[PDB]
This record gives structure tokens, C-alpha cells and sequence, in this order.
């Protein structure tokens, strides 16, 4: 383990890799976005740019597909999503290396999660805040990447939560070019899979059962070529639920969800859950201070292999 | 200019010809290095009148002329094509290309030079049977 | 092991039949090769897929990359590649 | 650069460079055209190919512009002009490296001179031989090089001669890009300048006086910025005549021919004359095997600078 200081003056909220795995973007509550590049020679993380982004705390950022250029989304609590494009004709560590493209002033609530759709669906976005409204923003005009149009507006929650009650939201797209467009949307205690229908509008497709408490993280496993998809969920309970999905009104394919496993090893709240490139190693963080690594056995049962204390 | 062309000094000839106050020195057809393309998905000609008109109006309103740098022929305004990709690295390509001739595929200078010189590979890096060697 | 699955499947899957699973494995391996920045190996995989798709008659069956250049002629003002 | 020996078995009649000054082509009387390229290494001439072209002695040659490809036109005594194009596919010095394009078999007498027009006229070929008529061939479509159409046919002589063997017809184009088209004809002993009028047909522009014997060569001078243009003519007597041509804007411009010099330092017959690219340094051939360089002095006349003789 080699710890490197990101340099923020407050709590680092979200860290995301790029597609090539050599750039990391860190957002924080100090109203800053920092992009770190992995040097090939020194093999140490070094800062590329650090610029003020929002007027409130940034909680979710995402890299775009590398075939659409280098675009970083940024969803903060000031009801804005800002899209940032790199112009390489600027000096590093200056604040002008990443140029602003567009502000999405349509969300009436503090945004929690932002996600890009896979590259075969176009340059799409997915926003979710405490207003309970799922918004999809496309990029229709190819001449300028500043005219982003809202296309799908689906309501996840009937009424927004009060300010004193906590809430958490998370999103996960479907990394499958050979399956129709799917979207895993995590409400307060609900997990909904949304599928693109024949009419061009999203519809409710399946619901993941369980989840007696707040869902803290959702993650769709990469389809390496298997016939069943995997969704990993980390709840406010100690459960790392892994859902096995088999795909076969106005929907191109009906899909069935069966719970594959349920692990209580963390003894707390599973804050984050993630997947590998091939869907073989899961990583789960919890209140025990330990990050557990899960791999499937021969009998399709996930068993912990390493525990990393901190 | 013809004397400069007789020697192997072509960049000097280009520098002389670019800022010549006489507008009809070599040829009268106007643009003879201009290349027009049809789209790879719809087949219409890439002239991009709508994008050029909108960017000219925007640059007239905002004053600065850097907005007109967004204009290009790497996108189609009729079929809404996003970008043209490199044949080796599959990245967006905007400013300089290196076209492989018999199959018609794009390429960065570094990517195409890497594949055709560093790797010593004689085939097109996009799955093409026609051996466009060297 | 989608890498070995694809590199075995390209030895006669589109040459003799057509199933969606082989194309899924091929696209997944190509995306992984892009993610590891192995563009040269992706290109070698593409030219191997083109070379191993030669039928008994000689007709190629691989879904090759389509053309990106359609030069317009200066004189006739039409497409040079029709 | 050092002198080199060709493989020709007879007399070389015309040697003409390419545009870029690295390809040389020699036509000879033993029915062979040998093309040599200047190698970058050690600065020596090396052979490209050698192919038989015609059935008689070839007396004229002229490269085309490199923008239209490596085209060589040869004129011989067989009343035909053949165009030849290089092929990089075939191996060097194999003999198949060059290919015919079109045979200009539209002559009754043996053709003497073939010359390529300036590039702003397109691909245009000038032919003049024993028939006493100047033939202009145009490429109306320069896309295909095997198509050639005769466009201008002007009778430069009043009558066909009797002693057809004792004749020499020479041509020289005018490299002025923005002047109207000017072509030089030396038919038997009279030198005629031809200008293109508003009707689209050639007309007699001006006549060079003098020329008491057969004009064996003619060469126009590239006027880089001068208000006057120069013509070098070579006669059978050994006299090199440099004419001064002033052009002032039925033709749209009149030409005033004024004789500027007449030198007889060649004790023989001046076969060929030439200009360098500045239009200043003039070189002349002769029957004595001597090469004389002529440069303009402080006055308006010309004087000899060196006499390059061969031993
Ligand atoms: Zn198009
Ligand atoms: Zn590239
Ligand atoms: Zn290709
Ligand atoms: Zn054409």
C-alpha cells in the first residue's frame, strides 16, 4: 500500500478511474475536482489539474467514453451537473486545463449520482437527486458539445424526502452492447431496473427484492460473455447482495432476477461495492474498517478471499 | 516559383505563394488542394452548411473567432454522425489524418507511423485483406 | 477466459456458421484490448480475423470495418468509390 | 558530377532534361532512347531503361510537366510522333519499363521537331517536319493520356520544298505565363513568331530578319522580370543571332523585332543553342565540337565568356 495525498481541504467524496486505467478523478466537499495521471517513468500518482467546479460539495463524477473525447461529468449538491472537456493547449496544475461545456440547470434537488451510458448508446448521461427524478441527457448536435438535450424524465420516488431524513441514490448502466438498454436505479430502499422499450421511453422492467434499509451502492458487473448478468448491492444493512439476472408490455425482452448470494461478513453498513473488468473479483467496503475481496467458486457461490484492514 | 520548384525547396515555395498579393499566379481554379467527402453512413456530401452558418452567427454575436474552430468535416449534419475515429486507437480525430489509400481508413500520424514502421506490419490495422504495405 | 474463447472461436466460427456468442466474445476481447491500451494487439487480432475468414470459394465472411473515406471528384463531382 | 558514356551505337541528336533536373533522356540515331537518373549517392548518373522507339533516327525529344506524369515524346524520320510513359512496376533497365500512349501518324513527310507547351496551356504538343505545316495536338481531356486531337494546322511555308533532304524545322515555346501564347517556327530559312488571336486561330506575329542559311536551332529566353524578351537562333553559317523582342498590349498585341547581336566565333555550323533559366547565360553548340558561353556585357550586346572544347 502506497498512500498519496490528494490535496483536498475536505472529505474526498468520489474517486473514479478512466477507461484506460491511467487517470483518476477525485471530487470533494471543498468544491474542487482534481485529475491525477499515473506517470509511466516514476510510477507515482501526480496531479494534472485542480480547478474549482461547483458552489457546493461535489459528490459524484464520471469519465466519458474515450471515443467521444475526454469529458468529465460532475454532479454536486447545488442542483447542477457540469460537463468538463480537456483542452490540451494549457499548462498543467493551472485550472484552465479542463474547460467548462454546459450546466444542466434542470434538477430541482441536490444531485447524488451521475453516470455515462456505454459508448454504443451514444453520449448519454444519467442524473439522480433527492427530487427522485431520473433524467437522461443526450448530445444530439455533433458540432458543439454544449447543447445537451433532456430526453427521458422518469420519476423514481413519489415525493422528495425531508431535509432532516438522510437519503442515498446510486446508478449503474448496463455494460452490454448485445443487450437492450438497461439502467439500474437505486432509490432510498428500492432497486429498479429500467429498460428502453419499443416506444423510445423507459419503462419499469424488474425490481430487486430485499433491501430493508438504505441502498448505499449499486454496481452492474461487466458481461464477459456469460448468459447471466450480475448486480451487486451494498445496503445500510450488512448485506452484500448479488443478484443473478437472466434475460430472454412494450419491452423487447422480459427478465427474471434471482438472488445468488447474501453475505453478512462486514457487520455494519456496506458503503461501496464494485466489480472488476471481468466480473471475477468484487470489492466491498464496510464499517468494520476492512475491504473484502469476493470471488466466485466452482459452484457459483461467492466466497471471500482477502481482507484488507485500514 | 517554378525555379524554386525545380530545386527541392517546396516549403519555401509554399511560404512565397501563401502571402503573394497577386491572386492568380499558379492556376485559376481557386482551390485545388480542397477535398470533399461523402458520408460513410448516409452517402450525402459533407459540406456542413448549417454548422458553419450557426458558428458564424455565434462568433459574430460573441466577438471572439475561436468559436469557428469548432467547425469541421469530421461530422455529418444530416445523419448526425458524431466523429470519425482512428483505425488503430479508436479515438476522436479532428485536425490531421493519414488516409490509407486502397481501403479508405483514417489514422493519426503517430498511430499509422507506429503500425507501419515500428511494428513492421504490412496490413491495414482495421481488418483489411488488401495489403497496403509500407 | 474470454481471450482464449475468442482466439479459439475465430478459427472458423463466421467461416462456417454464425452465432451471437462468438461475436460477443470477440467484441468483449476487443474492448478489453482497448482498455489495456493494446491497440497493436487489437489490430493484429483484426487482421487475423480477416485472414481466417476465407471460405473454400474465397469469399470473405468477416464483418470488416466499413470505409471512412469517399473522395469527391474534382471534375465529374461524384463519388469515386461506388 | 563527372562525364559518362552512353550505350548508344550512333549519333545522339537531342538531349533534354526533366523538370526537376535529375532525369535525362537521350535520343539517338541507332533507334534507342536511354533515360538516366541522377543518383543521390556519389552524384553519378545511372541508367533507368533503354527501349527502341522508332524505325529511323530520332531527332527530337521533350519531356512533359511532372504534374502530368513522366511523359517523353520522340520524333523521328518515320513521319510519326510517339509518347512514352515510365512504369515503376517493371524492373529498371529491363526494357518494358516504358509504354506507348499514342502514335501521331498524321504526317506525310518526316517530322523533325516535337516540343511541349507551357503548362498553363494544358498538355499541348507542337509538331513540325517536312510537310511545311505546323501541327498542334491538344489533350482535351488530360485525364487520359492516350487521347490526342489535332487542333491547329498552320501552313508555315508557301510551298513544299524540292530538296526535302536539305531542310531542318525547329520549334520553341514561350515560357511567359501571362502573355498570350507565342510559338517560334524556323521552317527552312525564315523564322516566324506565332501569336494566338481573339478568333482562336494562330496568326503571324512578327518575322525575324536575316538568317541567310538554314536555322538549325531556336530557343526562347525565360524573362524573369525584364520588359523585353530574347530569342536565340542558330544558323548553318555558324552565326548566333540574339533577337530582342518587345511586347506591347487579329492579335491583341504587336511585336517589334530588333536584332541585338550577331556572333560568328564558331568556325562551323551552330547545331544547337540554349538558355539558362535566368535568361542571361547562353550556351551554343557547333560543328567544331566546342561549347561557347555567352553573357551580356555592360552594354546591350553579348560577349563570349568561355569556350568549352572537347579533346
Ligand atoms: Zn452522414
Ligand atoms: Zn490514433
Ligand atoms: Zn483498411
Ligand atoms: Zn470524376
Amino acid at each position: 500500500m502506497q498512500p498519496f495525498d490528494s490535496g483536498h481541504d475536505d472529505l474526498v467524496h468520489d474517486v473514479v478511474y478512466d477507461f484506460y486505467g491511467r487517470h483518476v478523478a477525485t471530487c470533494s466537499s471543498d468544491q474542487h475536482i482534481k485529475v491525477f495521471k499515473l506517470d509511466k517513468d516514476t510510477s507515482n500518482w501526480e496531479l494534472s489539474d485542480s480547478w474549482r467546479a461547483h458552489d457546493s460539495s461535489i459528490v459524484a463524477i464520471d469519465w466519458a467514453s474515450p471515443e467521444y473525447g475526454r469529458i468529465i461529468a460532475s454532479a454536486s449538491y447545488d442542483k447542477t451537473v457540469k460537463l468538463w472537456e480537456e483542452d490540451p493547449d494549457q499548462e498543467e496544475c493551472s485550472g484552465r486545463r479542463w474547460n467548462k461545456l454546459c450546466t444542466l440547470n434542470d434538477s430541482k434537488g441536490s444531485l447524488y449520482s451521475v453516470k455515462f451510458a456505454p459508448a454504443h448508446l451514444g453520449l448519454k448521461l444519467a442524473c439522480l437527486g433527492n427530487d427522485g427524478i431520473l433524467r437522461l441527457y443526450d448530445a444530439l448536435e455533433p458540432s458543439d458539445l454544449r447543447s445537451w438535450t433532456l430526453t427521458s424524465e422518469m420519476k423514481v420516488l413519489s415525493i422528495p424526502p425531508a431535509n432532516h431524513l438522510q437519503s442515498d441514490f446510486c446508478l449503474s448502466w448496463c455494460p452490454s452492447r448485445f443487450s437492450p438498454e438497461k439502467l439500474a436505479v437505486s432509490a432510498l430502499e428500492q432497486a429498479i431496473i429500467y429498460q428502453r422499450g419499443k416506444d423510445g421511453k423507459l419503462h419499469v422492467a424488474a425490481k430487486l427484492p430485499g433491501h430493508k434499509s438504505l441502498i448505499r451502492s449499486i454496481s452492474w458487473a461487466p458481461s464477459i460473455g456469460r448468459w447471466y448478468q450480475l448486480i451487486a448491492t451494498g445496503c445500510k444493512d450488512g448485506r452484500i447482495r448479488i443478484f443473478k439476472i437472466t434475460e430472454k408490455a412494450e419491452l423487447q425482452s422480459n427478465l427474471q432476477v434471482e438472488l445468488l448470494s447474501e453475505h453478512d461478513d462486514h457487520n455494519g453498513e456496506v458503503w461501496s461495492v464494485s466489480w472488476n473488468l471481468t466480473g471475477t473479483i468484487l470489492s466491498s467496503a464496510g464499517d468494520d474498517g476492512k475491504v473484502r475481496l469476493w470471488k466466485a467458486t466452482y459452484s457459483n457461490e461467492f466466497k471471500c478471499m482477502s481482507v484488507i484492514t485500514a | 516559383l517554378l525555379l524554386l520548384h525545380r530545386y527541392e525547396l517546396f516549403g519555401i515555395a509554399a511560404d512565397v505563394l501563401k502571402y503573394c498579393p497577386f491572386e492568380d499566379i499558379m492556376g485559376s481554379e481557386g482551390d485545388q488542394s480542397s477535398i470533399r467527402l461523402f458520408c460513410e453512413r448516409c452517402g450525402e456530401l459533407i459540406t456542413n452548411e448549417s454548422s458553419k452558418e450557426k458558428l458564424r452567427a455565434e462568433a459574430q454575436q460573441t466577438g471572439n473567432k475561436k468559436i469557428m474552430d469548432k467547425f469541421g468535416y469530421w461530422y455529418c449534419d444530416s445523419c448526425k454522425k458524431k466523429n470519425t475515429s482512428c483505425v488503430l486507437c479508436e479515438r476522436p480525430l479532428k485536425k490531421l489524418t493519414m488516409v490509407i489509400l486502397p481501403c479508405g481508413h483514417e489514422g493519426h500520424f503517430q498511430c499509422i507511423q507506429e503500425w507501419f514502421l515500428d511494428e513492421n506490419e504490412q496490413e491495414c490495422p482495421g481488418g483489411c485483406p488488401g495489403v497496403a504495405f509500407i | 477466459d474470454v481471450q482464449s474463447a475468442a482466439l479459439i472461436s475465430i478459427f472458423g466460427s463466421p467461416r462456417y456458421f454464425r452465432d451471437q456468442r462468438v461475436d460477443e466474445w470477440i467484441q468483449t476481447y476487443r474492448d478489453m484490448l482497448k482498455s489495456w491500451e493494446l491497440f497493436s494487439m487489437r489490430a493484429r487480432f483484426d487482421v487475423l480475423r480477416s485472414k481466417l475468414s476465407r471460405t473454400k470459394t474465397g469469399v470473405l465472411t468477416a464483418d470488416i470495418k466499413p470505409r471512412q473515406i469517399y473522395i469527391q471528384c474534382q471534375n465529374c463531382k461524384q463519388n469515386i468509390n461506388t
